[PDB]
RNA sequence: CGAAGCCAGAGGAAACUCUGGUGGAGGUCCGUAGCGGUCCUGACGUGCAAAUCGGUCGUCCGACCUGGGUAUAGGGGCGAA
RNA sequence: GUAGUAGCAAAUAUUCAAACGAGAACUUUGAAGGCCGAAGUGGAGAAGGGUUCCAUGUGAACAGCAGUUGAACAUGGGUCAGUCGGUCCUGAGAGAUGGGCGAGCGCCGUUCCGAAGGGACGGGCGAUGGCCUCCGUUGCCCUCGGCCGAUCGAAAGGGAGUCGGGUUCAGAUCCCCGAAUCCGGAGUGGCGGAGAUGGGCGCCGCGAGGCGUCCAGUGCGGUAACGCGACCGAUCCCGGAGAAGCCGGCGGGAGCCCCGGGGAGAGUUCUCUUUUCUUUGUGAAGGGCAGGGCGCCCUGGAAUGGGUUCGCCCCGAGAGAGGGGCCCGUGCCUUGGAAAGCGUCGCGGUUCCGGCGGCGUCCGGUGAGCUCUCGCUGGCCCUUGAAAAUCCGGGGGAGAGGGUGUAAAUCUCGCGCCGGGCCGUACCCAUAUCCGCAGCAGGUCUCCAAGGUGAACAGCCUCUGGCAUGUUGGAACAAUGUAGGUAAGGGAAGUCGGCAAGCCGGAUCCGUAACUUCGGGAUAAGGAUUGGCUCUAAGGGCUGGCAGCCGACUUAGAACUGGUGCGGACCAGGGGAAUCCGACUGUUUAAUUAAAACAAAGCAUCGCGAAGGCCCGCGGCGGGUGUUGACGCGAUGUGAUUUCUGC
C-alpha cells in the first residue's frame, strides 16, 4: 500500500472516485484511516481521537464508513 | 579454441554503405589492440599491413 | 627459505614425469607466469591470457606475443628486417 | 528444524531455481523464489571492465517499466560511454581536427612555394 | 550436556586421551595467524591514529608484524615502549648539541656583527 | 604432505647463503557420498536374483561421476583393443 | 509316485488390556518395551505407472499363514490459474521448395547452379465512405527495407509478472477473504501534471492593473562523479544486457544451532534442582535508514618513500588524508499489520459457526559453527570455458508543432478504464503404485536437512517425523550348517601358498637409514605418554582524561587419586630385507580373469603446398577431415627418465 502525510491529501483522496470503503481501525496510541480505492490502500495514521472525529465528520457521504471490529 | 594461434578481430568502415564491418585476421606477432593496420595495394610496409 | 634446492617451480609435479622433462619445463613454466615489464603502461602487469595472448592490467591493452615468452628470437629479427627493408630507399 | 520444500515442481538444483527463504506471518518457514541479479550495463570501447554509473541495474525485459532517468546519465553519450571516454572523445576529436587544418594549410604552402 | 560442557571450558576432559584429531584440525594454524595478525595490525593503527608512534616507525613495524617477530600483543606493547624512549634519547642528546651548535653559529655571527661595526 | 611467489631476522665485498614464518600448486596421500568389483576361489546355486548378499577391497578435483537431448545400424555401427 | 516332503531363515521385537465382531498371534484405540537417527524406514518432485487418491459396503476369489484388512472386488466421488508450467526462442542436429542424382519409392543438400522482400513511413495522383470541415479505405507511383533463408528441435538452458491467511473425506501459489502486479488495447482520442505562458516597449493607474506592440520559449539544478516526477523526434548507425569454466581463500547478510533473562503451559519432587522440556511472528509490493562495493569526481602532492591483505597488491598514467556521487540492499523499522496467525486461560452457541472474550507474542550475547546467497580477490588451462527470441541506451536530425495574454506537436510522470483465450494439475515417486513374468535383499535423476561424541555429513546413541522385523506363528535347544566370539602350552610344524583370521591403528612429544630423477622414501623402523579431579600460566574486546565494564575455547604446567587403568565401546596403516614385470594416475574381457594385457607423455619414421594427402559414396567434382594450412592434417612402429641405437 501507500501512506499519506497530509489530512488534505487524504481528504482529497476520499473525494477521489473509484473508491468504496474507509476502515477506521482504533489502535491504542493512534488510529489509522484506510481507503480501499483501487490498486492501493491509502493509509493516514493520526494521533488524536478529537482529530479523528472531526476527520470523520469531514468524510464524503457517498463513501462507506466501516469501523473495524 | 582448436587453434593455438591467437586470432585478431579488425574493425573497418564500408566505403559503399554507412556501416562498420568486423572482420577476423590472424594475429601476426607483435600487434597490439589499438593498432592502425593499413591494408591495400599501396600499404606502407610494417607488421600487420597486408 | 631455500626449501627445494634444485627443482624450484617443478616441485608441484613431484616424484614423476622424468628428470630431463622437468628440467625442460622449469625454464618455460617460469617464462609464462612472470609479470613482464609492459612497454606501454610502464607497469609490470603483463600477464598472459590463453596461449599467444599477452595482457596488461593498467591501460588494458592486449598484445599478441610469443606462445610462452613475451617475445621470440623470430620476433625481434623480423622486426629488424622489416624496418630495414622499409628504409631501403622507398620500399 | 522444520525441513522445507519447494513451492514449484522444479526439483533439480537448476540455474533458474536459485532461491532464498523467508519467514511468514504464520510462523512458517517458507521457501521463496529469488529473481536473479540484474547486472549493470558496462561501457563502450571495453577499455575497462566495470559497470556504468548511475544506471538502475535490472533484467532487459524489466527495462520497459523504468523511467527515462533511471536508465541513463544526463551527459552526452549518456548511458553508453563511461564518462572518461566522453571527455577523451572530446579531446581526441579536437586535437586531430586541428591537425587536419594545419596539414591542409601546410600543404597549401607546399603547393605555394613549391 | 551443559553440565559436562561447563566442565570442559574449565579445562577438564581435554587432555591427550580424548583428542582424536590433529591440533591443526581442532583450531587451525592459519585461523590463528589471521586472528593474531588482526589483533596486532589494528593496534599499530591506533597508535599512529593519535600522536603515539610516527608514520615512519609504523611501516617499519608493520612489515615486522608481517614477518614472524612479535609473538602476541604483549611483547609488541613492551617493544614500542622500548622504542619511544630511544627516540627520546636520540632527541634529548641531539638537541643539546644542536643548541650548542646554535650558540657558536651566533657567537661567530656576533663576532662578525661587533667587529665589523668597529671596522667602519 | 607443503610447489612458486613473500616477509623478517642473520652472515657476506660481490655472487648469495643459512633460519623462523607466510602461501596453498598436484592426472598428490589417508578416507566418506558416489562410481568400480581384489580376495574369501565365503553365502547363494530347482536362489532374493536368467549374476545377488555379507564381510575384505580400488579410486575418490580428476582421462572424473551422472540425467535429459542429438548423431552413427548388420559384413554395418562403435572400441584407451 | 515323489508329497503333506523340500520349504515359508537377509537387515535386532514384541507385550498387556479394551472395543466391534460367528470367529482375533496380524484390524482399531490406549500404555509399556523398542528400532530408522537428518547421506532417514522423514518431508516433496522430474521420468514412468493411470484412478492406484478419497469414502462406504461385502468377505467366493487374490494378498504365498490368517484377516473383522488392502494398492482386491462392488458402488459413488475428486485433479479449477494472465504471474506454476507446456506454448515462444535458438543449441548439437533433424529437415521441404531452387537445384542435383536416380530404372524407381525417392536420396543427396541447407545456402549450395536462385527473378527466393507482398513490408514500410513519407511525397504524389486516382477512387471510396463518416460528421465529405477534416478524417478513414484501397489503386498505382519515388524511397529504403544483406530476404545473411522456410520450419521443427529443452515440462533441467533463454523466458515479463503472486503473495499472505483460511478451506476439503480428496485439490491450492489453482476455490474463498485480504493485499499486489505485469503485458496488451483505448474512434468524438477518460482525468490531472509537465512541455506553460517569460521579457522589451508604450498607454495610463499611488498601486493592484489592463490594453496594445514585438521578441524568445522541443524542460531544470550540481565545479564535477551525477542528481529530479515528467523531458519532440522516423529511415539508418554504434554499443550494452540476455551472455558464461573450474578450484581456492576471505569478508558482508540470512536460516538453523548455541548462551543468559522474562512469560506461558507441562515433566520429577525418595532427596535435591530460581530446575527440565515445549513455545516466544511479519509476505509480495512502496518508502526511509543501516551495512557492503567501486578500476567514480573534486581539492592537493608523497623518497627518510609510504597505504594496506590471512595472501597480495597499490600509487607522480596522482598515494595517504579531507570531502562527495553511483550501485546493491534478501538486513531493521514503517504502510500492509494484528482486524489475521499462534500460545494459554474462560464463556456461550443443539447448530451454521473463516463463534465471543481476557492476556501474552519479549530482553540481549557469541562464532574459522553448518547450509544457502551476495561480493571481493587470486590460482590453473597447448583445457579460455554457448546461441537466439526479445529489451534498453547512446550518436545523428528526416520532419513535426503554438503563435500569443494563444496554447499546440507532445509525454517512460501520478492516477482512471477493459481483457488476458488453449492445454497440464489427484496420487506413488518406493525393501508394496516404475522396470526386472511377482507386493522379487537388485535398478532408477535430484531438493530440504536437528542434539551428543568427534577433525567429520565417519561410526555410535536420542528429539521432531515414521514404522511394527520385511511372503508366518507356537514348543524344544540334537547332529550337520551358515554367521559370531574365546582358548592353557608351542608359534607356519598346517597347506600348493600365512588362504583366512590375528597383530599394528587415533593423538602429542621423541626419533628416523639403505636408496633417489634431490621432488622423495615417510605416517619408514623403533619408541614414551594418554583416565579421573583440583588448580595455576598464556592468548582478548569496547569506552578514558595510565583506568573501568564485558566477552571465545584452546595451548602448556603442577598436585592428588584409583587394583598400572586410561583412543578404556564405536572409529582404525601389520613391518622390514629383497628378486621379476610394468614409469605412474587412467581403462578393459557387463555374467568364469584387472593382469605383465590396452592406453599413456617421450622418441622416431612416412605421405601431402589444396585441380592435394587420407577417406565416405548406388549417384553428381556430392561429401568428412576443413570455422583447416607443415609448430597442420593423414598413416604407423616404439612407449617416462638416464645412458645406448652395431653389422
Ligand atoms: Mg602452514
Ligand atoms: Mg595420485
Ligand atoms: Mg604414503
Ligand atoms: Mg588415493
Ligand atoms: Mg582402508
Ligand atoms: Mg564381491
Ligand atoms: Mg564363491
Ligand atoms: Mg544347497
Ligand atoms: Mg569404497
Ligand atoms: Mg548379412
Ligand atoms: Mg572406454
Ligand atoms: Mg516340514
Ligand atoms: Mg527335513
Ligand atoms: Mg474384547
Ligand atoms: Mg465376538
Ligand atoms: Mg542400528
Ligand atoms: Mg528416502
Ligand atoms: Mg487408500
Ligand atoms: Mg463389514
Ligand atoms: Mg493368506
Ligand atoms: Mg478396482
Ligand atoms: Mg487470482
Ligand atoms: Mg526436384
Ligand atoms: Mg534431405
Ligand atoms: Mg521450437
Ligand atoms: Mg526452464
Ligand atoms: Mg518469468
Ligand atoms: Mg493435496
Ligand atoms: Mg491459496
Ligand atoms: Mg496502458
Ligand atoms: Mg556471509
Ligand atoms: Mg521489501
Ligand atoms: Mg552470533
Ligand atoms: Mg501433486
Ligand atoms: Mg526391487
Ligand atoms: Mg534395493
Ligand atoms: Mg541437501
Ligand atoms: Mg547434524
Ligand atoms: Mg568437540
Ligand atoms: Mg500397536
Ligand atoms: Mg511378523
Ligand atoms: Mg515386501
Ligand atoms: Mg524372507
Ligand atoms: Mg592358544
Ligand atoms: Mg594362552
Ligand atoms: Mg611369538
Ligand atoms: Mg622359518
Ligand atoms: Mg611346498
Ligand atoms: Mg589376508
Ligand atoms: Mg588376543
Ligand atoms: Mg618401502
Ligand atoms: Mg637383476
Ligand atoms: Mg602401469
Ligand atoms: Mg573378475
Ligand atoms: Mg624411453
Ligand atoms: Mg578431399
Ligand atoms: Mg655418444
Ligand atoms: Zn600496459
Amino acid at each position: 500500500p501507500r501512506k499519506i502525510e497530509e489530512i488534505k491529501d487524504f481528504l482529497l483522496t476520499a473525494r477521489r472516485k473509484d473508491a468504496k470503503s474507509v476502515k477506521i481501525k482504533k489502535n491504542k496510541d493512534n488510529v489509522k484511516f484506510k481507503v480501499r480505492c483501487s490498486r492501493y490502500l491509502y493509509t493516514l495514521v493520526i494521533t488524536d481521537k478529537e482529530k479523528a472525529e472531526k476527520l470523520k465528520q469531514s468524510l464524503p457521504p457517498g463513501l462507506a464508513v466501516k469501523e473495524l471490529k | 579454441p582448436g587453434r593455438g594461434a591467437p586470432l585478431a578481430k579488425v574493425v573497418f568502415r564500408d566505403p559503399y554503405r554507412f556501416k562498420k564491418r568486423t572482420e577476423l585476421f590472424i594475429a601476426a606477432e607483435g600487434i597490439h589492440t589499438g593498432q592502425f593496420v593499413y591494408c591495400g595495394k599501396k600499404a606502407q610496409l610494417n607488421i600487420g599491413n597486408v | 627459505a631455500k626449501r627445494t634446492k634444485k627443482v624450484g617451480i617443478v616441485g608441484k609435479y613431484g616424484t614423476r614425469y622424468g628428470a630431463s622433462l622437468r628440467k625442460m619445463v622449469k625454464k618455460i613454466e617460469i617464462s609464462q607466469h612472470a609479470k613482464y615489464t609492459c612497454s606501454f603502461c610502464g607497469k609490470t602487469k603483463m600477464k598472459r591470457r590463453a596461449v599467444g595472448i599477452w595482457h596488461c592490467g593498467s591501460c588494458m591493452k592486449t598484445v599478441a606475443g610469443g606462445a610462452w615468452t613475451y617475445n621470440t628470437t623470430s620476433a625481434v629479427t623480423v622486426k629488424s628486417a622489416i624496418r630495414r627493408l622499409k628504409e631501403l630507399k622507398d620500399q | 528444524v522444520q525441513r522445507l520444500t519447494y513451492r514449484r515442481r522444479l526439483s533439480y538444483n537448476t540455474a533458474s531455481n536459485k532461491t532464498r527463504l523467508s519467514r511468514t506471518p504464520g510462523n512458517r518457514i517458507v521457501y521463496l523464489y529469488t529473481k536473479k541479479v540484474g547486472k549493470a550495463p558496462k561501457s563502450a570501447c571495453g577499455v575497462c571492465p566495470g559497470r556504468l554509473r548511475g544506471v538502475r541495474a535490472v533484467r532487459p525485459k524489466v527495462l520497459m517499466r523504468l523511467s527515462k532517468t533511471k536508465k541513463h546519465v544526463s551527459r552526452a553519450y549518456g548511458g553508453s560511454m563511461c564518462a572518461k571516454c566522453v571527455r577523451d572523445r572530446i579531446k581526441r576529436a579536437f586535437l586531430i581536427e586541428e591537425q587536419k587544418i594545419v596539414v591542409k594549410v601546410l600543404k597549401a604552402q607546399a603547393q605555394s612555394q613549391k | 550436556c551443559r553440565k559436562n560442557t561447563l566442565a570442559r571450558r574449565k579445562g577438564r576432559h581435554m587432555g591427550i586421551g580424548k583428542r582424536k584429531g590433529t591440533a591443526n584440525a581442532r583450531m587451525p594454524e592459519k585461523v590463528t595467524w589471521m586472528r593474531r595478525m588482526r589483533i596486532l595490525r589494528r593496534l599499530l593503527r591506533r597508535y599512529r591514529e593519535s600522536k603515539k608512534i610516527d608514520r615512519h616507525m609504523y611501516h617499519s613495524l608493520y612489515l615486522k608484524v608481517k614477518g614472524n617477530v612479535f609473538k602476541n600483543k604483549r611483547i609488541l606493547m613492551e617493544h614500542i615502549h622500548k622504542l619511544k624512549a630511544d627516540k627520546a634519547r636520540k632527541k634529548l642528546l641531539a638537541d643539546q648539541a644542536e643548541a650548542r651548535r646554535s650558540k657558536t653559529k651566533e657567537a661567530r655571527k656576533r663576532r662578525e656583527e661587533r667587529l665589523q661595526a668597529k671596522k667602519e
